[PDB]
């Protein structure tokens, strides 16, 4: 067929009433650039494996989306994240859930996949394995943001 | 949650996942994003799909799966295996969300049952395609 | 790794799945014990299965779900089905191991693919059959 | 009706095979005589599950294999094909039985999955005993440890 990349950053309650263009227009931008990068790779030969790596870590990096940076917040008001990432041609596979100190989980779970006989690790386990393998320690308040905080605000009482 | 899946140049399906989850959500608790065949699965035989919306549910129906099977065991076609699982299983058991999935002969689909799935996709060569809201 | 798969007089199907792993595992591996449709699923449509083996293969393969999406969609008898995951599409992505599943009108099979399962059924009211061995 | 157990899959005297023969039979056994009675398939595999746990001959619950740091890290699931509900934990080393942390997990909370510590506190909050891990280890899997190792 013809090479080809799709993103997605979430679905659910998007409201056209609860929004302006401005507003609407940061997230389309965001999506273009992205699904961009992975065309532009995906056009020089890169393999989906890396295209979907790359582009997964856009949208981590990219604080509009609930992953990496701009992660929701726990009840505990801490960041708990999970990735998956699977190769379809060797059919392998990496995961990691409820890491807090890796800036770029699905980068882990790349790291699971391809650096270690298993397919999913879990908390501080999955951190020291990353860890051990030169993946740099990071602090959870690196993914906080101003509008995930204001949605658990808005979610609670004090 | 956030998602890509890929087709290349050599035919190779890919897909990942990440999230911080739901606001407000329990310590320890795991959704569909890390498990493979509910949150993220790629064969080179089937599809590629990437996941998002109610964890319990995308677990308990092996969403990411289920296209695969539906497509290899059962000859649906992808807008159909698709429309199955997003527009009817998933509702069945009280799942609300989308996913985004690439067959093995480079079509694409981008269901989702919710209000709105922020959303993208291109073929190499081509403009991109973005999109918030239904339709 | 331990397991159990029922059929109750209702004509409901369960399963259960428990272990600690494998022996010198890294810490904060997760096999397929935990995961739906991998080490553990039951559908009164098709099975109840509990897999125990190499889990990072059960996984990737989907074992346990791939027991039922062969029968529900492929239409295998739960024997065909069995010895196609269990002897084919496991060892094909280096792994061993097997599993108990019991169908919907209440067939039981028992295959692995490894030197011994401890294993043990029978239908209720019926003296249980025992085995660590093959055959 | 019908129950099928396993105590795993893998690479002995006739004295030692018959201790493995005779727990599973006390087993299956004990959950033909609940189908029998009319229990639930769910209920069935829970206790099937749990004393295949509490047998230490079987790595579940007591009996669990050791980590590379001579730690003990649990897993269990369960699934109901009647609603498809289904619970799990990962990672557990504070909970005698997992079997009996996934059904809860399935029962009173809106995960299918809960890991290590988060899923020990839910349990807790809940009335669930906490054990010290020491409690699940066996000689022979300690000996198993220090043969892998070599
Ligand atoms: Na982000
Ligand atoms: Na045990």
């Amino acid at each position: 067929g013809k090479a080809v990349i799709a993103i997605h950053g979430g679905a659910g309650a998007i409201s056209r009433a609860q929004m302006s263009l401005q507003q609407e227009l940061r997230y389309i931008e965001a999506l273009s650039a992205i699904v961009e990068t992975g065309q532009k790779m995906l056009e020089a030969g890169e393999s989906a494996l890396d295209v979907v790596t790359e582009a997964v870590r856009l949208l981590e990096e990219c604080p509009l989306f609930n992953a990496g940076i701009g992660a929701v917040f726990t009840r505990d008001e801490t960041h708990e994240l999970d990735a998956c990432v699977m190769d379809g041609n060797t059919l392998k596979a990496g995961a990691v859930a409820g890491v807090s100190h890796l800036r770029n989980p699905v980068l882990a779970a790349r790291l699971v996949m391809e650096q270690s006989p298993h397919v999913m690790m879990i908390g501080e386990g999955a951190e020291n394995f990353a860890f051990a393998r030169g993946m740099e320690r990071v602090s959870p308040e690196i993914f906080s943001t101003s509008l995930r905080y204001e949605q658990l605000l808005a979610a609670r009482k004090e | 949650t956030v998602g890509a899946v890929a087709l290349d140049l050599d035919g190779n399906l890919a897909a990942a996942t990440s999230t911080g989850g739901m606001t407000n959500k329990l310590p320890g608790c795991v959704g569909s994003v890390p498990l493979v065949g509910a949150g993220c699965y790629a064969n080179n035989a089937s599809v590629a799909v990437s996941c998002t919306g109610t964890g319990e549910v995308f677990i308990r129906a092996l969403a990411a799966y289920d296209i695969a099977a539906l497509m290899d065991y059962g000859g649906l076609s992808l807008a159909e295996a698709c429309e199955r699982v997003v527009m009817e299983k998933l509702p069945a058991l009280g799942g609300s969300g989308g996913l985004i999935a690439i067959d093995h002969e480079g079509n694409v689909a981008l269901p989702f049952n919710t209000e709105g799935m922020y959303r993208a996709w291109g073929y190499a060569g081509d403009t991109p395609t973005t999109g918030i809201y239904r339709e």
